[PDB]
């Protein structure tokens, strides 16, 4: 699930 | 300056369907993601999914797998949300809003689109009178579809206490409001009371007497 | 709901007030990703924080975001009016999936309370005539915006034939409501007398009619 994802990051990958 | 512009406001029929634009500009559209959120009558704000804007690749959340599309235009810079075989309970408020990062999601939202859904038919209303140290007296607005209603009395001349009161949703899907006016009893017998009753979607106009 | 939000705060202009919000799976891991949105009715949402308290600076200093444990915490300091809105926080889940909680309703006391006015109609020589009956129970000029309306049949609560709708701001800043009683025409002239009874804030305004 990942949910700590790193808030800089673009979910748009 | 980032924008995201909604289509407008859709009347429909159960099992119709319907397309929501949502146009971007002042951004690289295919640079974010494009999120959708609903709002239904008396209900707060629902993550529907999203879709990537580069890979095309649709996320649908629980509740909104079946019926519900996302799809964009990158010719126009344009997200779309159609739904299929429409459903009372799909009434509501569609958002569309960009999602910058994980740390920042819906910075910026477009305006909402209203979706009805309804199987009532445009209907006219049924005026009655509401008989009256003042006095108060009114007009009934009944049974009529779709919203707006606008009400006057005796053509725009009498606007002192006047009070119109937001129509009532009632369950066969049909509206119905009143206004009412506060007036010296001395004027009974003096003055005639007439409310102006416009309903614009079927054409029709009813000015009704009220007296005592 | 995966995050608890208050259904309603209150506070007075130039107080500070909280409104929690509090993760119900372990679904948002870390928690980390938190953010809250300002809407008006009618109008979009409005980002005003994100990561939990990171404000754009685009949004007033007086809002801040903190958390403790699972639960995160919006507070409005120096209330306006202003800031009467709803107030949603959300959260990341994982799996590109995003929840919004239930939402808050924000009151902002900037006037005092007020007894709502209650007005009652029964129902119009015409409409009988046409073999209907509609008793309106107009409501007006309460603060806060929030009654509740039942009706009774002599002394008999009734709750079917029952259309009550929302209240409705009106210009001078109180609140609106009606309530509609449909019968037969049979019902109406069977009783002796139909009430309309509204509650607001512990205290109870009933207004009676009856044919004879
Ligand atoms: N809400």
């Amino acid at each position: 699930a990942n949910p700590n994802a790193n808030p800089n990051a673009n979910p748009n990958a | 300056q980032v924008q995201l512009v909604q289509s407008g406001s859709e009347l429909k029929k159960p099992g119709a369907s319907v397309k929501v634009s949502c146009k971007t500009s002042g951004y690289t559209f295919t640079t974010y993601a494009m999120n959708w959120v609903r709002q239904a009558p008396g209900q707060g704000l629902e993550w529907m999914g999203w879709i990537n804007t580069n890979t095309g690749n649709p996320t649908y959340a629980p509740g909104f797998t079946g019926r519900f599309v996302f799809s964009f235009d990158t010719s126009v810079s344009t997200a779309y949300l159609q739904i299929s075989s429409l459903k009372a309970e799909d009434t509501a408020v569609y958002y569309c809003a960009r999602v910058y990062s994980y740390g920042v999601p819906f910075d910026y939202w477009g305006q909402g689109t209203l979706v009805t859904v309804s199987s009532a038919s445009t209907k006219g209303p049924s005026v009655f009178p509401l008989a009256p140290g003042t006095a108060a007296l009114g007009c009934l607005v009944k049974d009529y579809f779709p919203e707006p209603v606008t009400v006057s009395w005796n053509s725009g001349a009498l606007t002192s206490g006047v009070h119109t009161f937001p129509a009532v949703l009632q369950s066969s899907g049909l509206y119905s409001l009143s206004s009412v006016v506060t007036v010296p009893s001395s004027s009974l017998g003096t003055q005639t009371y007439i409310c102006n009753v416009n309903h614009k979607p079927s054409n029709t106009k009813v000015d009704k007497k009220v007296e005592p | 709901s995966v995050l608890t939000q208050p259904a309603s705060v209150s506070g007075s202009p130039g107080q500070s007030i909280t409104i929690s919000c509090t993760a119900t799976s372990s679904n948002v891991g870390s928690f980390n990703l938190v953010s809250w949105y300002q809407h008006h009715p009618g109008k979009a949402p409005k980002l005003i924080i994100h990561e939990v308290s990171k404000r754009p600076s685009g949004a007033s200093n007086r809002f801040s975001g903190s958390k403790s444990g699972n639960t995160a915490s919006l507070t409005i300091s120096g209330l306006q009016a202003e800031d009467e809105a709803d107030y949603y926080c959300c959260s990341y889940v994982g799996s590109d999936t995003w929840v919004f909680g239930g939402g808050t309703k924000l009151t902002v006391l900037g006037q005092p309370k007020a007894a709502p006015s209650v007005t009652l109609f029964p129902p119009s020589s015409e409409e009988l005539q046409a073999n209907k009956a509609t008793l309106v129970c107009l409501i007006s000029d309460f603060y806060p915006g929030a009654v509740t309306v039942a009706w009774k049949a002599d002394s008999s609560p009734v709750k079917a034939g029952v259309e009550t709708t929302t209240p409705s701001k009106q210009s001078n800043n109180k609140y609106a409501a009606s309530s509609y009683l449909s019968l037969t025409p049979e019902q109406w002239k069977s009783h002796r007398s139909y009430s309309c009874q509204v509650t607001h804030e512990g205290s109870t305004v009933e207004k009676t009619v009856a044919p004879t």
